[PDB]
């Protein structure tokens, strides 16, 4: 019949007080005691105190006197709490607990409902969140990723975990971990299971793990367990001829290794095929400054090297292993050493016929013998050594197995004509130090005005089989140019067919030069009434141009009606016939005998 | 069309006047220009000459010699369109022979010795053999 | 907190399985076992040591073998399950939670682990965790290693609550360390003991090359 | 397509005998070309005059050619290449080729010659005049 | 006659409450009021309220309503103030006081002796200590260097610093400054000065700063400041010529900058003598690890530039300055290998006019480049080894600045024609290793006979009266040297009235050459009838010489047609003057005849 | 804190000097100076602003002009150097620290500076000390110039009690703040003047590059 009676939960706040009351009754209250115990989640129950109803002697615990008064009514046969300053701590279900006997009160059968007490806030902290992923890549088969989001500082326990991708699709494979207290701060934490072909398929490139809470939602990116991957190569670094002075002749050398992502390597030195672990200074794979893209290191090796080997040009190769993949280099010779030299630099100058056809004056270097096509730079500068724009163009791979190339330049007829200094300078990776041209212009000429004369084949001595060869002299001009060129049947006829030669000086007549051009034809088609014209186009002419001919016959200058060619048989047969007939007649005069 | 009714040649002696045409039947205002350009499909520009000296473009070179043999051009244009181009006068010079008889042409020449040649055998044979039969029959 | 200590926080037994809750005490007094069902409030269970009280069914049976006390239960029921606690005069106990463990074939726990964050470590402490999930034995024996030295007293262990399809429960060791001692070493492992598992897991990691 | 015929030589002027040649290039798929020939520069016919042995015109599909082996001295004129081009009902035509037969005997012959043709008839005529007076003479 | 007696002092702990007494005499204690006043040093003085003794009325502060209470004993003239939850801010000598005038209290002119009361004296947080180092090198006559040691989140007041010496040796110049309160805890710091002498020359580090507080005391150490002062040692690294890549060829150079003590360095990057900052990459500062000695400090700098750029021959130089001390490190594509002696020696062969006019085959090694001519040795190898009597002279006067030197041997014509290996070895004192050179014609090369075609000076040439040019045509020989010679009647003319050209190849036909020969004769030298003869030698002619005949009248225009017309005017011309003749006989013999 | 203000937070006077202090008060009510000696108890020497209190010596004397109050004494005694403070009804005034001075030559402070340490910057704020050792005449400006920016509120001065034998003061202060404001500026100095330079002082130091 005995029953504990206690009154209804409350909601209480911090520095509040409550008040809870505990009826009792089918005993007599005054024969036995009653004690408050209160069991708050995670943590042992803790008995408050007990209180006597008869005299009102109570006995409270060390850690709640002050706090808490004990009262009871011995009519009303009903027990009361008093709790004041009320914390965050104090929350927890309050019951009252009678003795199963009067002789021992420790053994509490009889017990209440229990009156919970909720005492919200005390803190007001708000979680925050720390993405979590994962340190170890399992060699196992792990057909997914799993990466974590940590939640720390929340003062309450309340925390809703979520996780959604860059789609904001959510992902279902979540599993949330209980709450834990630390520092008086409960800290959680969620996992997401994702796929691994999802992870390295997907455009997302991170999580979005969110966490709800009662002080405010929170929401921080977790990125998915990957890395760039294209680390793998080194350069080397000799120190010049003045750089062997660490004391008696001697240097180091050094190896940059760089653009790997992912951080495992070996570096490593070696020497005509033996490892070398002799003055090796390895340094840290630190993180070059990338404002974004791929998160590629960097790291430089160092060998103290000795120059009596080098002067005997022993090798030294550079390795790093890295993704499975060994990279290689070896640094040595005497930059780029001697009898490997071979190429041909031609300055072609601006003619005055390309000048006076197409307006332009393009300076030329043409680039011969070349081995390979990469490093080569031809460059155009003028005599004051300010650089002019040049245009380097390399093609026709030809069956002598080297590489032509030519550097155009585009200058002002004006500086041109003036006498400047132009020089090609031809660099190259096979070439010890730059192949420098120089041309400009002879200014200190004058003008003779060449004379053309065009030239049958021969007597007859070429026309005898076939092909002939017609020569068109061009004797006397001074400034060392000429243009000629061939033509047929009033179509020019083809570059190919003649051969024209350099203005080589002449014979005693100085200051002049001379020139030849020679066109073959086949001998049926000059006996067979064709005609060719040379087209010789000087400076010094009066007109820059002019042309002469020859057939294959030499020259008139009659009507051919005026020399009398129609009557010419009638008057030979007619005096043929009449002298006959007059030494006919001179016979018979001289016969008379007349008396 | 002037063009295709110009001359194709022009005969002149050395050290004398040459005088060219350009007869066009455009607005009597256009922009008459002589040049002289070289034979068929050529590559170099023509060498401007002036324009005609009034009447009709008329051209006028004066002590012609050697250089000046070429083919000779107008190059009427009127306004602002596309110039029309004569076709070509071919200059060329030489210097011309005299003769001391009166010229005679030359196959008269020959005709006028072939019927000397006839009267003089015939005037020689008729009176020799009628004065040497006259002084037999005389004798 | 308290002289008396309970041995088993938490015990994950079948229906007709028999649980046994272990409480020695370090002074003089009757122990008394209590047990409390969710929601309502506690009752009374043995008395005395091993004094049955009214209304217990006769499953249920302390012993008492000097200091160290013993509840043992024949016969797990479904009004069986809940929170048990020792009390001894005024102290009580840290409690028994004793709840159902549903049977299933034995798997292999997926042993994961997790560095400190770059942000995590710049500002503050840092904790790392060590993930075992898809584990159907709930009994597991997670052992922080850093540089071969055990840790104890800084972990912190999670276990989820037993999924519905599956019947397999996670577990996360979460090791709360200092910024300014955590660098002192970088070989970090969780030993991680099942029932699935012949051997411990030594599932590693190596701070600074990742 | 009815591109412009033109025709390459101007001006021609060789010795008798030898062959000349005419080229008229003209375009390719529009007709078949056929050379005309002017004595002076008003009013040209048809050279069906081709003898087979002399003169002969052939067409390399783009360029066509007018050959004339045996010049002689009645062959002076202007040539052309009136070309039917088929797009429409008119004809193009080149302009002209002058041919003008030179001859043998260079100046300094023809000089010698005249004044030794201008002593011979002299001396004739001096002949005939005293063979016509002297019998007279004698026989009076 | 007025006083005021106060009760002792008390020391309190936080949560406690004191009670203290102020009994009046010498006045109506019912006349006038009492006041409360608290004097916490560091503070404002603060009045907890005031009290009337008639009645009981008090009215106490805002600051301290709830907490504070007054009583007072009208029959004992005693008043009292109880102050319950005291804690360590309430640590003040409490004093009572009294109006002047029982008009205005405010001027408290009687006040009691004072009743101090101590809350918590002792110092219950932690010092944390933190070494403080000078910031500034004051350059001022600086003969003492500050260290010093801040000790802060200790709770009340209670500090003692301390500064000794690796050596245990206590510091007598040690100067601390004022406790000062931030947040609730109280921060000091001392400050000890130490030689300038001592510290550069003393073994010890660092100094030891003992703090004692009453809750522990701590040690920290102070590292000392100045260290000594080391040259910064500079190296420059350079790229082979094998060490550039991308389709902007590029490299690197490095600066590596060692043992700059103090912290800094500046490292800069120049572009042939001017600044450039455009592609440099300098790494930060960091130090080196030693094991013993002062702490040295390294940096490298890296500066990318193009291969068109480096194979320039531009300087690049890396500019560093340290403590006010600049240097400068050039680096630049510069190789300068061989030796600067003899070393360029051509041997020439003999030409094919050599052997037509000379009837011997010569080698001839020629040896420039040479700066003394003493020991400089020619000598000719052939296939064999064997050697033949080489010939010497040497060169004077600077015809190439340098002077140089002929070896020459003579062979016979079928040792050439066979093409046996053939060497001419140099060796001079000066030249470490005889160079060698080597000359050999062994080749296929066909042999096809020239065709020598004379023609005649132009018609249109020889109208001016001024010169005629002779044409000696060789073309179709198939090795390209030939001997072109002119001869006017039995000698040959000077070589300087004509011109020969070089061999050119033949357009018509691959693998023939062609080549002119020009003779100017003064038009009358070729009008009376002069003849001459070009002399071709070539090795396939018959007997090595062919020659053509050119003189004049030899032959010309055919023109058949024109032949026949000349005959027939011949034959018209002579039939006339026969038939005149004639008629001259007949008429003679007819008027003989009549007479 | 109060409207009672006390500008004579610190008092420098020889034996013979006259020592002033102001106290302006923006309220209506009667103003009192009491004179508190050391360990003795305060003790009222001027009432109702201007009139003087029984046994107060002629010496000191009040003054009253609108708002400002100002009680100076024309001869410093050995009993007349103590904490004087303002009193107006229930609120009173910072109080005035007056305290002997012994003349002496005026001295150069030699200034320094000391840059927040790497361990202090780690673990929470950091904190900039100027210390100026061996200085006469203890009225100094010391103002911390931080990039050109006068700071104010931030600072915390302290000087240290005459020396018995140089009979010079130690001024030192330090500038405490945050690690994420410290980061915004390396410039820091703190211009100091005194009667001993000619020019202020302006000893500073660049944070990073040392
Ligand atoms: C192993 C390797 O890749 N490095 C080689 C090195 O051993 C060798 O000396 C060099 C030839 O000089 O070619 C490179
Ligand atoms: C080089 O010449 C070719 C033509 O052969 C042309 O296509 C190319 O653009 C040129 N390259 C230049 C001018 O850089
Ligand atoms: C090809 O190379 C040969 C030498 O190997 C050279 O003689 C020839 O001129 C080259 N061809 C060219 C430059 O077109
Ligand atoms: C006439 O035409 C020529 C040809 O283009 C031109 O150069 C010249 O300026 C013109 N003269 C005028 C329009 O007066
Ligand atoms: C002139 O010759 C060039 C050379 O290729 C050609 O393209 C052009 O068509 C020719 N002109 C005529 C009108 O045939
Ligand atoms: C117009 O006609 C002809 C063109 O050849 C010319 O002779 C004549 O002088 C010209 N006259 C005028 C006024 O243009
Ligand atoms: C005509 O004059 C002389 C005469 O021979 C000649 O030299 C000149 O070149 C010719 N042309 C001109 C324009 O004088
Ligand atoms: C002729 O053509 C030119 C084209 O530039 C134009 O500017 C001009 O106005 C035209 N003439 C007239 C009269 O409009
Ligand atoms: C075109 O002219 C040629 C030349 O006579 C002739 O052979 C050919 O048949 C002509 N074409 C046609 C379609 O009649
Ligand atoms: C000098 O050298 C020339 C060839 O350069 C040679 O003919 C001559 O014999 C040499 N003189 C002597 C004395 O050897
Ligand atoms: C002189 O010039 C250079 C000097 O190095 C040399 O190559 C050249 O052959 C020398 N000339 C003669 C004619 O010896």
């Amino acid at each position: 019949q005995v029953q504990l009676v206690q009154s209804g939960g409350q909601m209480k706040k911090p520095g509040e007080s409550m008040r809870i009351s505990c009826r009792a009754s089918g005993y007599e209250f005054i024969d036995c005691t009653l004690n408050w115990i209160r069991l708050a989640p995670g943590k042992r129950p803790e008995w408050m105190g007990w209180l006597k109803p008869r005299g009102g002697a109570v006995n409270y615990a060390r850690p709640l006197q002050g706090r808490v008064t004990m009262t009871r009514d011995v009519y009303s046969d009903t027990a009361f709490l008093e709790l004041r300053s009320l914390t965050v701590d104090d929350t927890a279900v309050y019951f009252c607990t009678r003795g199963k006997n009067c002789d021992y009160n420790w053994d509490f059968e009889h017990w209440g409902r229990g009156t919970p007490v909720i005492v919200s806030s005390g803190s007001a902290s708000a979680p925050t969140l720390f993405p979590l992923v994962s340190c170890e890549n399992s060699p196992s088969d792990t057909s997914s990723v799993a990466v974590g989001c940590l939640a720390q500082d929340f003062l309450p326990d309340s925390i809703t975990f979520s996780w959604k991708y860059k789609n904001n699709s959510d992902i279902s494979s979540t599993r949330g971990f209980p709450s834990v207290l630390r520092g008086g701060k409960y800290a959680a934490t969620s996992q997401v299971l994702l796929p691994s072909k999802d992870v390295m398929q997907g455009t997302d490139e991170h999580v979005v793990c969110k966490v709800q809470h009662p002080n405010g939602n929170k929401e921080k990116n977790v990125p998915l367990p990957v890395i760039a991957e294209l680390p793998p190569k080194v350069s080397v670094f000799v120190p010049p001829r003045d750089g062997f002075f660490g004391n008696p002749r001697k240097s180091k050398l050094i190896c940059q290794a760089t653009g790997f992502s992912p951080r495992q390597i070996q570096v490593s030195w070696l020497r005509e095929g033996k490892q070398v672990g002799s003055g090796v200074t390895t340094d840290q794979v630190q993180a070059e400054a990338k404002e974004s893209g791929p998160t590629t290191y960097k790291v430089t090796s160092t060998l103290t090297i000795k120059e009596s080997d080098w002067l005997g040009q022993s090798m030294f190769t550079c390795r790093v292993d890295h993704r499975g993949l060994t990279f290689q280099q070896n640094a040595s010779s005497m930059c780029v050493p001697d009898q490997d030299t071979a190429i041909r630099v031609f300055a072609i100058p601006p003619s005055f016929a390309s000048i006076f056809l197409t307006k332009s004056t393009k300076l030329t270097c043409l680039v011969t013998d070349l081995t390979t096509y990469d490093s080569v730079t031809i460059s155009w500068t003028r005599q004051n050594g300010e650089a002019v724009k040049t245009h380097t163009n390399i093609s026709e791979s030809h069956p002598n197995a080297t590489f032509s190339a030519v550097g155009e330049a585009s200058i002002c007829e004006d500086d041109w004509n003036s006498g400047e200094r132009f020089t090609c300078t031809v660099t190259h990776t096979d070439l010890p130090s730059p192949l420098k041209q120089t041309i400009s212009r002879p200014k200190g000429v004058a003008l003779h005005r060449p004379d053309v004369y065009l030239l049958p084949p021969a007597r007859e001595q070429l026309n005898l089989r076939e092909s002939a060869t017609i020569t068109c002299l061009v004797t006397g001009f001074s400034p060392a140019d000429v243009f000629v060129q061939w033509m047929q049947r009033g179509q020019p006829l083809s570059p190919e067919k003649y051969v024209t030669s350099a203005p080589m000086p002449e014979p005693q007549a100085p200051g002049r030069y001379f020139a030849h051009s020679i066109l073959t034809v086949s001998e049926e088609e000059w006996n067979t009434g064709e005609t060719y014209t040379c087209v010789v186009a000087h400076e010094a002419l009066p007109n820059r141009v002019t042309e002469r001919t020859v057939d294959k016959s030499t020259e008139g200058e009659v009507s051919a009606d005026e020399e009398g060619f129609e009557n010419l048989w009638a008057t030979a047969s007619t005096f043929i016939v009449l002298f006959l007939l007059s030494l006919f007649y001179s016979t018979t005069v001289t016969l008379f005998k007349v008396k | 069309l002037w063009m295709h009714k110009v001359p194709a040649s022009l005969m002149v002696s050395l050290g004398e006047d040459a005088h060219f045409q350009c007869p066009h039947n455009s607005s009597n205002n256009a922009n008459v220009t002589w040049w002289r350009v070289l034979h068929g499909n050529y590559t170099w520009p023509p060498e401007f000459l002036g324009p005609g000296e009034d009447p009709n473009g008329t051209l006028i070179i004066q002590n012609v010699n050697k250089s000046h043999g070429g083919i000779y051009v107008c190059r009427v244009q009127e306004g602002n369109e596309s110039y029309q181009q004569s076709c070509g006068t071919y200059l060329r010079v030489r210097q011309p022979p005299p003769r001391p008889f009166l010229d005679m042409g030359e196959g008269t020449k020959n005709r006028i010795i072939t019927a000397e040649g006839i009267i003089l055998l015939f005037c020689a044979v008729v009176p020799g053999t009628l004065l040497l039969f006259r002084k037999r029959w005389q004798n | 907190e308290i002289v008396l200590t309970q041995s088993p926080g938490t015990l994950s037994l079948s229906p007709g399985e028999t649980a046994i809750i272990s409480c020695r005490t370090s002074q003089y007094g009757s122990l008394a076992w209590y047990q409390q069902r969710p929601g309502q409030a506690p009752r009374l269970v043995i008395y005395s040591g091993s004094t049955r009280a009214a209304g217990i069914p006769d499953r249920f049976s302390g012993s008492r073998w000097g200091p160290d006390y013993n509840l043992t239960i024949s016969n797990l029921e479904s009004g069986d399950f809940g929170v048990y606690y020792c009390q001894q005069y005024e102290f009580f106990g840290q409690g028994t939670k004793v709840q159902v463990d549903i049977k299933r074939t034995v798997a292999a726990p997926s042993v994961f682990i997790f560095p400190p964050s770059d942000e995590q470590l710049k500002s503050g402490t840092a904790s790392v965790v060590c993930l075992l999930n898809n584990f159907y034995p709930r009994e597991a024996k997670v052992q922080w290693k850093v540089d071969n030295a055990l840790q104890s007293g800084n972990s912190q262990e999670s276990v989820t609550e037993q999924d519905s399809k599956d019947s397999t429960y996670s577990l996360s060791s979460t090791l709360t360390l200092s910024k300014a001692d955590y660098e002192k070493h970088k070989v970090y492992a969780c030993e991680v003991t099942h029932q699935g598992l012949s051997s411990p897991v030594t599932k590693s990691f190596n701070r600074g090359e990742c | 397509a009815c591109s412009r015929i033109w025709q390459s030589p101007r001006f021609i002027a060789r010795k008798r005998g030898f062959t000349v040649k005419m080229h008229c290039y003209m375009n390719s798929a529009s007709g078949n070309v056929s050379w005309l020939w002017k004595q002076e520069m008003d009013e040209n016919p048809q050279q069906l005059k081709l003898e087979k042995g002399r003169m002969e015109e052939s067409q390399n599909e783009s360029l066509a050619t007018l050959t004339i082996q045996g010049i002689r001295f009645e062959d002076n004129g202007i040539y052309f290449c009136q070309q039917k081009c088929n797009n429409t009902s008119e004809v193009y035509q080149g302009c002209g080729t002058e041919l003008r037969v030179m001859g043998f005997s260079t100046l300094a012959q023809l000089k010698q010659r005249n004044t030794l043709k201008d002593g011979i008839i002299m001396i004739q005529t001096l002949l005939i005049i005293l063979f016509i007076i002297v019998p007279i003479f004698l026989l009076l």
